[PDB]
RNA sequence: CGGAGAGGUA
DNA sequence: GGGTATTCGCCGTGTACCTCTCCTAGCCC
DNA sequence: GGGCTAATGACGGCGAATACCC
C-alpha cells in the first residue's frame, strides 16, 4: 500500500535481553515472534490490514514470516560458524555438545535481531510496490 | 521301562538337547517312518528313546546321518 | 474337579464356565515363573498357547491327540490378540514386525 | 467412636525425627475436623481430608 | 498466625470455601452459608448423644450431653488440650482401644 | 501361526486410524432395549463389524452358507466368518477433538513437556475454562500464554484479526500443528554452537533429547490430538443381557453409547450453528465422556446406576492386578487340569503320585478316544463318548494304557519355587 | 609362597575345596555374574554350578528365574566381644591391622584414629577367625604379629563416650573461636579441664554455624606441627558434642583425650530387618539420612558455611580443585578440614545407601554390600541361600548407566550399559575412537530396573501400564522380543532350558543366516 | 429403597452362615471392624490387627 | 461363560 | 541462591478355590 | 411404556510442584 514503510531496524538501542515469556522455560519461540515484531512498526499493520482482506491468510503469511525469519537466523549461525573457523576457531566438546572457543563465539540474540531487522527492511521493500 | 534319566544325562550332557533328540525319535516312531531299535513292553514311545539314548544307540549324530541318508534314498 | 474340553468365555478362549463343567484351573503367573525355573520351555508353550487361548491350536491339538499323536500347533494366543485391540483402541498404535 | 481423638502422627522424620500430634474430630453426621502438627510446629486445619 | 495469610472473616471464608470447592467463583454469602452448614446446622452435623458425651469425655468435662453441632467453645477447648498433648501435659488416645 | 521377530509401539494417526475401521459408527444404540434386536448402524452392526452368525447373512437375506468370500450385495451387511466380528474395529468422527486423558493427568504429561507448560494450564484451556494466545502477530504480550476471560476480551477489543485464542482441544491441536520439529532442531543446535551458559546449553540439549525422540518415533504430534476415535470390537466387550427391568450390559458399551450420544448432539448443535455457549459446554461434557471412557480416575468417577462403583474404562482393564490379566495372571487357566485334596499314599515309589480313577477318566479323554477308535473298540467320537460316560471295565484298561508312562505334574496353589 | 594350587578357570568343586582346606586360604577370587562380561546374557563360568546335580552350570539355564524364586521362598520366613564397647580377641592369634591411620605415642599407645581401620585376627594359617572394626580414637598395647589369648582386650576404648586422644605435644590453640556462637560459656576446673561444649550439629548459632570450632596443636614456640603418618590434620575441627578437655596454656603429652563426644554406648535402634528390609535393599530405597561418602580423594575443607546446608570443598592434589559438595546439617561427621579422603570414604555417619556405594565404592563394593546383608537378612531366620542369586539380581538392578562423555549418546542419556559396552567395544574395534565413550554406573531399584527394561511389553503388562504405554507410544520403541517373559505373554519358545536351542537357532536363521 | 438397599446390599448385612447351631450364634454374635465408617480389609494394621 | 460385595479354605 | 521441605497427585496391594448375592435406571415423551 | 442419557480407619513409596532457613 503505502510506498514508504518506517522500519525500526538497525537501530543501536535494538539490543536487549529477548527472553520474554509468560510461562515456564526461557528457550526458543515466545521470543523470535517478538523479534521480528520489533524490528517492524505499526505502518506494517496497517499495510498488512489493507492487502490482506482474510485473516487465516493473514496469520499464514505471518507463519511465513516467521519461517523465513528462522531461516536466516540459521543461515546467521553457519555463516558466523563458517567465518570464525576461518578465523582459527576450534570445536570445543564440552558435556552440552559442540560450541565454538570464547574469542569466536558470539551470541544468539544479536544474530537474531540482526536477521529480524534485515528481513523487516525485506518486507518494507515488498510493501514499497 | 526306564523311570530315570541320569544315563542319558551322561550320554548327553546339555540335557536341553537331549529332550529335542528324544522328542524326535519318539515322534517318528509314533508317526510313521521307522521301529524302535529297543524291544517293547508295551511302553509309550517317551521311555523306549529314553532306554534308548542310555543305551548309547541314538544320539543327534545317529539321527542326523539316518535323516541325510534317509533323504539321498528318498530323492532317487 | 477336571477337564479336558468344554465351556470357553465368548470375550476370550480361556475356559471357564458354570458348575456342569467348570474351567480349567488357573495355571497363574507364579507356576510360570516355577516352570521357567527348570528347562521347562515347550510345556510352558503347550500350557499358554494350545490348551489355554489358540482356539485353532486347541482344535487341531484335540484332532491330533484323537488321531493317535502327541503333536502340537504353534498358534498365536487370543488373550495377546485381545490386549493389541484394546491398546489400538485407544489410538495407541500395535504392529507386528513381519519376519 | 464420635468425638475427640488425640492420635501421634509417626514417621515424619525429614532428617530431624520428632513425632508429631493430631487432633481429630468425629460426629455422628457430618465432616470430620482435623488439627494436625508439622515440623515447624505449625498447627495445620483439613476439613475432612482437604 | 504469622503464617496464616489472612486476617479478617470474609478472606478466611472465601479461602475456606475455594478449598472446599475448587474452581466456583466465592461470594462473602455463599461461603458464610457453607461453614455455617457444615459445622452449626443440625440437619448437616450432628455428634449424636454418644458422641457429645464422648466429645465432653475427651475433653474432661462433667457433662454428659449438650448440642449435637459443634461450637466455638468445643474447638477453642480441642485447640487448648491438643497444645497440651504437644506440651506433654496430655497423653495421646489408643486407637484400637475398646473404650 | 503368525511368524514376526518384533512388536513396533507409536501413536495412531486419523488416517490409520480409520484405515483400521471398517465402518463408521453413528448410532448411540446397542439393541432396542426392551427388544433385543442390535441396532444399526450402533455399537453392534453388522454392516460394520460383520455378522453375528458364521457364514450367513442376518438381514433376512442370505441363509446359505458360501458367501464367506464376498460381503452381502443385497444388503450392507459385509457377510464373512464369525471370527471376523471379533477382530473388525470401528470408529466415531469427533465432531471436536478431544484429548487423550492418559498424556494429560500422567506425572510426565506429554503434551505438557512437549509445550513446556504446566498440566494445570493444560487442564484449564481444555476445561473450557482459559484462554491462550494460538499464534498471533505483533501483539505486544506474548505469542503463546494463557489468558482468563477479561484478559482475553481486553486483548480481543485491543488487537483485532491479529489475535487468535480458542478453546478445548482445537486450541492444543492448533499449537501441535504450529509446531515444526526438525526446524526447531536445527535451531537449538545452531545456539549451542554459540552459547557457553551451562542453563542454557542444558536446556537445549534437554530439548533436542525430547524433539529428535519425538522426530525418530515419526510421530506428527498432531497425531497425539483424537480426532477420530477408534470403538473396540463388540465380541471383546460383549452384550450379556440379564433378564428383570435391568439392562445390565458391558461397561465399555455403556461408555461408548454416553460418547456417541455425546458426539451426535454435538455434531447437531454445530450443524443448526448453535450459540458458542451452547456448543462450548457440549465440547466439555463430550471431552467429560471420553476422558472417562479412556480412563475412569482423572476426570471425577463415572457411576452407573444402583451400584456405587465407577464403570471399567479401557485402560482399567488394560492396567492388572497382578500384571496384565488374561496372559497369565490374571487369570490364564488352561484345559486339561484338575483340583483335587491330597491324601497320602505310602505304598509309592518316588516317581509315583496317587490319581482318582475318576479323575484320570475325565482328565485323559482324547487319550481314550483315541486308543478306543484305534483299537477297534469304537467307530466314531460319539461311540467313544458313550463308552467314557457308562465308566464300563474296557475303557479302564485303555486308561491303564494311557496312563502307564505318560506322567502329570502335581502343583501346589501358592508356588514360591520351581519344586511348587 | 607363589605356588599354584588351582588350575586356570576350572570350576571348584568338593575336592578342590578340600584341597584349599588342608592348604588353608583366606580368600579366593572368583568369576562373578557382576564381573560378567557376555552381553545379552551371562557367561556359564561366572555363574557358578548350583543346581539339582553338581556339574557345571547348563547352557540355556533360566537362571534369573531360579535366583528370584530362591529369594522369594524363604521370604515367607521373614518376620518383623561387644560392639562399640571394646575389642576383645576370644580366640588365640596374631593380631593384624589393615588400613591404619595411626601413629606410636607415648605411654606406648597404638593411637588409631578413623573409622576406616579394621582388625583381623590371624589364625595359625592366612585365615582370618575374628574381625573387628577399630574407631577413630584408641588405645592398643598389642600390636601386628602379637599372640593374644581368648577373651583378651587387644583394643579398648570408652564405651560411652569416644575420647580423641593427642598425638603430639604442645599447646593447644582454639581456632575460630567466637564466644557465644560456636560454643557456649561452661567453665568447670577440677584439676585444669573445663566443659566447654560444642552445640549440637542440628543448628547452633546465627554465627556457631557459619564457623566451625576447632583445636590447633603447635608447639611452645607456636610453630605448626604435623603429625607424619595419619590423614588426621593437626588442627582438630571439633564436631556436635565435643567437649574440650585440654585448655589453652596447658603443654599436653601424647596419650591425653583432647575432646568427648558421647556415644550411645551401641544398640542404637535404626536397623530394619525381615522381609521389608530385603525389599528396600531390592529397591535401593534411601535409607532415611544414608551415610554420604567423600566422592573423591584429595586434601578436603569446608566450603561457604551455613548456606542452609554446608558445602564441602574436596580439592585433589592433581585432579579438578573445585568439587565442592553437599552436606546436611542434621548429621555427625568424622572427616575435618585438611584430612586425606578417598573414594568411598564416609562423610556423615550412618547407615549407606546402595546407589552411592556403587557410584563410587566400585560395583564389585555395592554387590558385596548387597549379597552381604541379604545373606544376614537370611541368617537370621537360619535359611541359606547361594550369594550367585543375588549377583543376579544386583547384576539385573545395574542394567543402567548414565553417560558423561558420549560416542552415540546424549551426555545424559541413562542408556543400558550392555549397549553403552556393545558401542565402545564396536567403536574401539574400528581404528577410530569417537569420541568417548565414559559411562558412570547407576543403581535402579526392582521396580525401577523392570520400567527400564529394553522392551516395554515387559514394564507394561506387570507394573505401571498406562505410563509405560503412553512413553512407548510416544518414543516410537520397538523390542526385539528379549527376555522369557515377553515370549510367555507372545506365546511361543522362551530361550531358555529347552527352547533356548530352537530360538538361538532362529538368531541364527536372521541377518540372512 | 434405602431401607432394602442397606438390609439386602449392605457389607454386612450378610448371608447367615447356617449349618451348625454354633455357627449361627457366632455369625450373629460376630463383630466386624470393617464396613462403612470403619476399617478396610486392605489396612495392615499391624496395630489394629 | 459381564462385573462388584461377603464368608471359609489353603 | 539452594537444598531441603514440604505440599499435590499416582501408585502397589501373595496366591486359588468354594459358596452366596447382585446386577445402568430417570425421564420427559 | 420408552429412547435416549446422564472421603477420611489406608499405608508406604514416589514423582511433580512449589515452600522455606541461611
Amino acid at each position: 500500500m503505502t510506498k514508504i514503510t518506517v522500519n525500526y531496524t538497525v537501530d543501536v538501542k535494538d539490543i536487549q535481553p529477548k527472553h520474554v515469556r509468560s510461562e515456564s522455560n526461557p528457550q526458543n519461540q515466545n521470543k523470535i515472534r517478538r523479534a521480528w515484531v520489533l524490528s517492524l512498526s505499526d505502518n506494517a499493520m496497517e499495510v498488512i490490514q489493507n492487502k490482506i482482506k482474510s485473516a487465516p491468510a493473514r496469520h499464514a503469511y505471518y507463519e511465513a514470516i516467521d519461517r523465513e525469519v528462522s531461516n536466516k537466523w540459521i543461515e546467521l549461525m553457519r555463516k558466523h560458524t563458517t567465518e570464525s573457523l576461518n578465523a582459527g576457531a576450534k570445536f570445543i566438546m564440552t558435556s552440552c555438545g559442540e560450541r565454538l572457543e570464547d574469542d569466536y563465539c558470539g551470541n544468539a540474540d544479536e544474530r537474531l535481531i540482526v536477521a529480524a531487522q534485515i528481513v523487516a527492511e525485506t518486507i518494507a521493500a515488498d510493501f514499497n510496490r | 521301562a526306564r523311570v530315570t534319566v541320569q544315563d542319558a544325562v551322561e550320554k548327553i550332557g546339555n540335557r536341553f538337547d537331549l529332550v529335542l533328540v528324544a522328542a524326535r525319535r519318539a515322534r517318528q516312531m509314533q508317526v510313521g517312518g521307522k521301529d524302535p531299535l529297543v524291544p517293547e513292553e508295551n511302553d509309550k514311545t517317551t521311555v523306549i528313546a529314553l532306554r534308548e539314548i542310555e543305551e548309547g544307540l541314538i544320539n543327534n549324530q545317529i539321527l542326523d546321518v539316518r535323516e541325510r541318508q534317509e533323504q539321498q534314498e528318498q530323492e532317487a | 474337579h477336571a477337564r479336558s474340553t468344554g465351556s470357553y468365555s465368548l470375550v476370550t478362549q480361556q475356559p471357564l464356565g458354570g458348575k456342569a463343567q467348570f474351567g480349567g484351573q488357573r495355571f497363574g503367573e507364579m507356576e510360570v515363573w516355577a516352570l521357567e525355573a527348570y528347562g521347562a520351555a515347550y510345556t510352558l508353550q503347550e500350557m499358554l498357547t494350545v490348551k489355554s487361548d489358540d482356539v485353532n491350536g486347541r482344535t487341531k491339538m484335540y484332532k491330533n491327540i484323537v488321531d493317535g499323536n502327541h503333536q502340537m500347533e504353534p498358534g498365536m494366543p487370543e488373550s495377546f490378540n485381545v490386549l493389541l485391540k484394546e491398546i489400538r483402541s485407544l489410538g495407541i498404535n500395535i504392529e507386528l514386525e513381519d519376519e | 467412636s464420635p468425638g475427640v481423638f488425640f492420635d501421634s502422627d509417626k514417621g515424619k522424620t525429614h532428617s530431624s525425627g520428632k513425632v508429631l500430634y493430631n487432633a481429630r474430630i468425629i460426629p455422628y453426621r457430618g465432616s470430620w475436623l482435623d488439627f494436625e502438627f508439622d515440623p515447624k510446629d505449625n498447627l495445620f486445619v483439613r476439613i475432612d481430608r482437604r | 498466625l504469622r503464617v496464616d495469610p489472612t486476617n479478617d472473616r470474609l478472606s478466611a471464608l472465601v479461602e475456606i470455601y475455594r478449598m472446599m470447592r475448587p474452581g466456583e467463583p466465592p461470594t462473602r454469602e455463599a461461603a458464610e452459608s457453607l461453614f455455617e452448614n457444615l459445622f452449626f446446622s443440625e440437619d448437616r452435623y450432628d455428634l449424636s448423644a454418644v458422641g457429645r458425651m464422648k466429645f465432653n469425655r475427651s475433653l474432661l468435662r462433667e457433662e454428659i450431653e449438650g448440642s449435637g453441632i459443634l461450637s466455638k467453645d468445643d474447638i477453642i477447648d480441642v485447640m487448648k488440650k491438643l497444645i497440651d498433648i504437644r506440651n506433654g501435659k496430655g497423653e495421646v488416645d489408643d486407637i484400637d482401644h475398646l473404650g | 501361526t503368525e511368524e514376526f521377530d518384533a512388536i513396533k509401539i507409536a501413536l495412531a494417526s486419523p488416517d490409520m486410524i480409520r484405515s483400521w475401521s471398517f465402518g463408521e459408527v453413528k448410532k448411540p444404540e446397542t439393541i432396542n432395549y426392551r427388544t433385543f434386536k442390535p441396532e444399526r448402524d450402533g455399537l453392534f452392526c453388522a454392516r460394520i463389524f460383520g455378522p453375528v452368525k458364521d457364514y450367513e447373512c442376518l438381514c433376512g437375506k442370505y441363509k446359505r452358507l458360501k458367501h464367506r468370500g464376498v460381503i452381502c450385495e443385497k444388503c450392507g451387511v459385509e457377510v464373512t466368518q464369525t471370527k471376523v466380528r471379533r477382530e473388525r474395529m470401528g470408529h466415531i468422527e469427533l465432531a471436536s477433538p478431544t484429548a487423550h486423558i492418559w498424556f494429560l493427568k500422567s506425572l510426565p504429561s506429554r503434551i505438557g513437556l512437549l509445550l513446556d507448560m504446566p498440566l494445570r494450564d493444560i487442564e484449564r484451556v481444555l476445561y473450557f475454562e482459559s484462554y491462550v494466545v494460538i499464534e498471533g502477530g505483533m501483539t505486544n504480550l506474548e505469542r503463546q500464554q494463557i489468558l482468563t476471560e477479561e484478559q482475553y476480551l481486553d486483548a480481543l477489543e485491543e488487537f483485532g484479526d491479529e489475535f487468535d485464542a480458542k478453546m478445548g482441544a482445537e486450541a492444543i491441536q492448533a499449537l501441535l500443528k504450529s509446531m515444526d520439529l526438525e526446524q526447531e532442531c536445527e535451531q537449538l543446535r545452531e545456539e549451542l554452537n554459540e552459547t557457553n551458559s551451562e542453563t542454557k546449553r542444558k536446556k537445549l540439549t534437554k530439548r533436542i533429547k525430547l524433539l529428535e525422540a519425538f522426530v525418530q518415533s515419526g510421530n506428527k504430534p498432531e497425531w497425539m490430538i483424537l480426532t477420530v476415535l477408534p470403538v473396540l470390537p463388540p465380541d471383546l466387550r460383549p452384550l450379556v443381557p440379564l433378564d428383570g427391568g435391568r439392562f445390565a450390559t458391558s461397561d465399555l458399551n455403556d461408555l461408548y453409547r454416553r460418547v456417541i450420544n455425546r458426539n451426535n448432539r454435538l455434531k447437531r448443535l454445530l450443524d443448526l450453528a448453535a450459540p458458542d455457549i451452547i456448543v462450548r459446554n457440549e465440547k466439555r461434557m463430550l471431552q467429560e465422556a471420553v476422558d472417562a471412557l479412556l480412563d475412569n480416575g482423572r476426570r471425577g468417577r463415572a457411576i452407573t446406576g444402583s451400584n456405587k462403583r465407577p464403570l471399567k474404562s479401557l485402560a482399567d482393564m488394560i492396567k492388572g492386578k497382578q500384571g496384565r490379566f488374561r496372559q497369565n495372571l490374571l487369570g490364564k487357566r488352561v484345559d486339561y487340569s484338575g483340583r483335587s485334596v491330597i491324601t497320602v499314599g505310602p505304598y509309592l515309589r518316588l516317581h509315583q503320585c496317587g490319581l482318582p480313577k475318576k479323575m484320570a477318566l475325565e482328565l485323559f479323554k482324547p487319550f481314550i478316544y483315541g486308543k478306543l477308535e484305534l483299537r477297534g473298540l469304537a467307530t466314531t467320537i460319539k461311540a467313544a463318548k458313550k463308552m467314557v460316560e457308562r465308566e464300563e471295565a474296557v475303557v479302564w484298561d485303555i486308561l491303564d494304557e494311557v496312563i502307564r508312562e505318560h506322567p502329570v505334574l502335581l502343583n501346589r496353589a501358592p508356588t514360591l519355587h520351581r519344586l511348587g | 609362597t607363589a605356588d599354584i594350587l588351582v588350575p586356570r578357570n576350572t570350576l571348584l568343586h568338593e575336592q578342590w575345596c578340600d584341597l584349599l582346606e588342608e592348604n588353608s586360604v583366606d580368600a579366593v577370587k572368583v568369576r562373578s555374574v557382576v564381573s560378567c562380561d557376555t552381553d545379552f546374557g551371562v557367561c556359564a563360568h561366572c555363574y557358578g554350578r548350583d543346581l539339582a546335580r553338581g556339574h557345571i552350570i547348563n547352557k540355556g539355564e533360566a537362571i534369573g528365574v531360579i535366583a528370584a524364586q530362591s529369594i522369594g521362598e524363604p521370604g515367607t520366613q521373614l518376620t518383623m566381644a561387644a560392639a562399640e564397647s571394646s575389642i576383645q580377641v576370644k580366640n588365640k592369634g596374631s593380631i593384624k591391622l589393615s588400613n591404619v591411620k595411626s601413629v606410636v605415642n607415648s605411654s606406648g599407645k597404638l593411637v588409631i584414629t578413623s573409622r576406616n581401620t579394621e582388625l583381623k585376627l590371624i589364625d595359625e594359617f592366612g585365615r582370618t577367625k575374628e574381625s573387628y572394626k577399630v574407631p577413630y580414637g584408641a588405645v592398643l598395647a598389642k600390636g601386628d604379629g602379637e599372640q593374644v589369648a581368648g577373651g583378651e582386650t587387644v583394643a579398648n576404648w570408652d564405651p560411652h563416650t569416644m575420647p580423641v586422644i593427642t598425638e603430639v605435644s604442645g599447646f593447644v590453640r582454639f581456632t575460630d573461636m567466637i564466644d557465644g556462637q560456636t560454643i557456649t560459656r561452661q567453665t568447670d576446673e577440677l584439676t585444669g579441664l573445663s566443659s566447654l561444649v560444642v552445640l549440637d550439629s542440628a543448628e547452633r548459632t546465627a554465627g556457631g554455624k557459619d564457623l566451625r570450632p576447632a583445636l590447633k596443636i603447635v608447639d611452645a614456640q607456636g610453630n605448626d606441627v604435623l603429625i607424619p603418618g595419619t590423614d588426621m590434620p593437626a588442627q582438630y575441627f571439633l564436631p556436635g558434642k565435643a567437649i574440650v578437655q585440654l585448655e589453652d596454656g596447658v603443654q599436653i603429652s601424647s596419650g591425653d583425650t583432647l575432646a568427648r563426644i558421647p556415644q550411645e554406648s551401641g544398640g542404637t535402634k535404626d536397623i530394619t530387618g525381615g522381609l521389608p528390609r530385603v525389599a528396600d535393599l531390592f529397591e535401593a530405597r534411601r535409607p532415611k539420612e544414608p551415610a554420604i561418602l567423600a566422592e573423591i580423594s584429595g586434601i578436603v575443607s569446608f566450603g561457604k558455611e551455613t548456606k542452609g546446608k554446608r558445602r564441602l570443598v574436596i580439592t585433589p592434589v592433581d585432579g579438578s580443585d573445585p568439587y565442592e559438595e553437599m552436606i546436611p546439617k542434621w548429621r555427625q561427621l568424622n572427616v575435618f578440614e585438611g584430612e586425606r579422603v578417598e573414594r568411598g570414604d564416609v562423610i556423615s555417619d550412618g547407615p549407606e545407601a546402595p546407589h552411592d556405594i556403587l557410584r563410587l565404592r566400585g560395583v564389585h563394593a555395592v554387590t558385596r554390600y548387597i549379597v552381604n546383608e541379604v545373606q544376614d537378612v537370611y541368617r537370621l531366620q537360619g535359611v541359606k541361600i547361594n550369594d550367585k542369586h543375588i549377583e543376579v539380581i544386583v547384576r539385573q538392578m545395574l542394567r543402567k548407566a548414565t553417560i558423561v562423555n558420549a560416542g552415540s549418546s546424549d551426555f545424559l542419556e541413562g542408556e543400558q550399559v550392555e549397549y553403552s559396552r556393545v558401542k565402545i567395544a564396536n567403536r574401539e574395534l574400528e581404528a577410530n575412537g569417537k569420541v568417548g565413550a565414559t559411562y558412570s554406573r547407576d543403581l535402579l531399584g526392582i521396580t525401577k530396573a523392570s520400567l527400564a527394561t529394553e522392551s516395554f511389553i515387559s514394564a507394561a503388562s506387570f507394573q505401571e501400564t498406562t505410563r509405560v504405554l503412553t512413553e512407548a507410544a510416544v518414543a516410537g520403541k520397538r523390542d526385539e522380543l528379549r527376555g522369557l517373559k515377553e515370549n510367555v505373554i507372545v506365546g511361543r519358545l522362551i530361550p531358555a532350558g529347552t527352547g533356548y536351542a530352537y530360538h538361538q537357532d532362529r538368531m541364527r536363521r536372521r541377518a540372512a543366516g | 429403597a434405602a431401607v432394602k438397599e442397606f438390609f439386602g446390599s449392605s457389607q454386612l448385612s450378610q448371608f447367615m452362615d447356617q449349618n451348625n447351631p454354633l455357627s449361627e450364634i457366632t455369625h450373629k454374635r460376630r463383630i466386624s471392624a470393617l464396613g462403612p465408617g470403619g476399617l478396610t480389609r486392605e489396612r495392615a494394621g499391624f496395630e489394629v490387627r
